[PDB]
C-alpha cells in the first residue's frame, strides 16, 4: 500500500 | 516557513495524508484525517479501509482534487 503527503492548496 | 528545518507546523500551514488502494486495477488515493499517520497503517490498505463513506468502494470514481470547482 503507497503513502503520499500534499499541502493544502490550489 | 521559508527556512531549513525538520517538522514544518504553523498557522494555516496545515498537511495532508493519502492512501493508494492495494488493487492494480484501483490504484485510487483516498484522503485520511489528519490524526492518523501513514507509518501506522497496513501494507494491503483499499478503499473499503477508508474512514470517509463517500469514498470507502473500489466501485466508487476518484475525487476531483484539483482545485476548488
Ligand atoms: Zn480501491
Amino acid at each position: 500500500a503507497r503513502t503520499k503527503q500534499t499541502a493544502r492548496k490550489s | 516557513g521559508s527556512s531549513g528545518s525538520s517538522g514544518e507546523i504553523s498557522g494555516f500551514g496545515q498537511c495532508l495524508v493519502w492512501v493508494q488502494c492495494s488493487f492494480p486495477n484501483c490504484g485510487k488515493w483516498r484522503r485520511l484525517c489528519g490524526n492518523i499517520d501513514p507509518s501506522v497503517l497496513p501494507d494491503n490498505w483499499s478503499c473499503d479501509q477508508n474512514t470517509d463513506v463517500q469514498y470507502n468502494r473500489c466501485d466508487i470514481p476518484e475525487e476531483t482534487w484539483t482545485g476548488l470547482e
